[PDB]
């Protein structure tokens, strides 16, 4: 149970960082403009999961 | 004296006079299918369309972007990503944009009125007020601008929340 | 009052009144060797050169590209890739291009008239209407623009087919 609980917490933490990184890098591009470098800089920088 | 027939009178309604517990504390505006509203301020968003909308609260930019409906897309205000250094239009006065620094006449304006959708001399938007720094020389102010694509921000040293 | 001598009258026939069952539902125009036609609308393309032509139906852009022969290039319409945000020409009225947003007066125009090849104040074509959006105060619409090379599209939230 301890090993499984540790495994989940790290996965949850890792998922937590990924979403946070998406928010930090997506908010600047999407404040006034809809412009997100169609996956040229959408993949390397952060999550390209923005709709656009 | 009376040379004021610019976009301020044309739009006249993008200001939503954000009011916390009924006390006007900030001013929200709109730019290109988006809604601008300082994050550090708070209050009422009475407009039902805007009231039920989710904003970001990035402190690095201290802005509340949005996706406004078509209910404002004609009650809007054009913008710019370029700054022809000089004089720009303001609500409570004027804007004196020195080389890479915003400022207003010393003691002019007031604090607790963040939004203030500063206007350009062409009848468009180039800046939004965030703060104010009253140095011995004159009054600077923290504001937000827009690069080619990046929506950046500037905060001069000694500037407090306004 | 009378200040309409722009490209609208110069061409006067790029517009073809696409008719479904004889009912005009949309409009087809011509732009630099190409023929534009909204995808989501349908009807009659009676003009023989355009009647027997094959279009794409990319709903992501909701257009019908094409190639126009030489004999009809005499009836053409110049275009632009750059948008000087401001006022532009229209068939049913005017065009207030706010910051990255097409719009027209509240209740102006009508639905079921998608195409409407919006014209530039210089006598050119800068936008084709697709949809329309009439919420509380005023009106927006869904249209197509052209970037440096790529042909994009914009659709304001809450916009219905017009």
């Amino acid at each position: 149970v301890g090993m499984s609980l540790l495994a989940l917490i790290s996965i949850f933490a890792s998922c937590y960082m990924l979403v946070a990184a998406r928010s930090k890098c997506l908010t600047p591009y999407a404040l006034t403009p809809g412009a997100a470098v169609p996956w040229t800089l959408g993949i390397l920088c952060c999550a390209p999961r923005a709709h656009a | 004296g009376k040379r004021e027939r610019m976009c301020m009178k044309i739009e006249n309604d993008c200001i939503f006079e954000v009011k916390h517990e009924g006390k006007v504390t900030g001013y929200a505006c709109l730019v290109g299918d988006k809604v601008m509203k300082p994050a550090h301020v708070k209050g009422v968003i009475d407009n039902a369309d805007l009231a039920k909308l989710a904003f970001k609260k990035s402190s690095k930019y201290d802005l509340e972007c949005a996706q406004i409906p078509v209910h404002m897309r004609s009650d809007a205000s054009k913008y710019t990503h370029e700054k022809p250094e000089g004089h720009y239009n303001w609500h409570h006065g004027a804007v004196q944009y020195s080389g890479g620094r915003f400022t207003i006449p010393t003691g002019a304006g007031k604090p607790g009125d963040s939004g203030r959708p500063i206007f350009d001399n062409k009848g468009r938007v180039v800046a939004i007020v965030l703060g104010g720094a009253n140095e011995g020389s004159r009054t600077a102010l923290s504001v937000v601008t827009w690069n080619k694509d990046m929506v950046t921000r500037v905060t001069p040293e000694g500037s407090e929340e306004w």
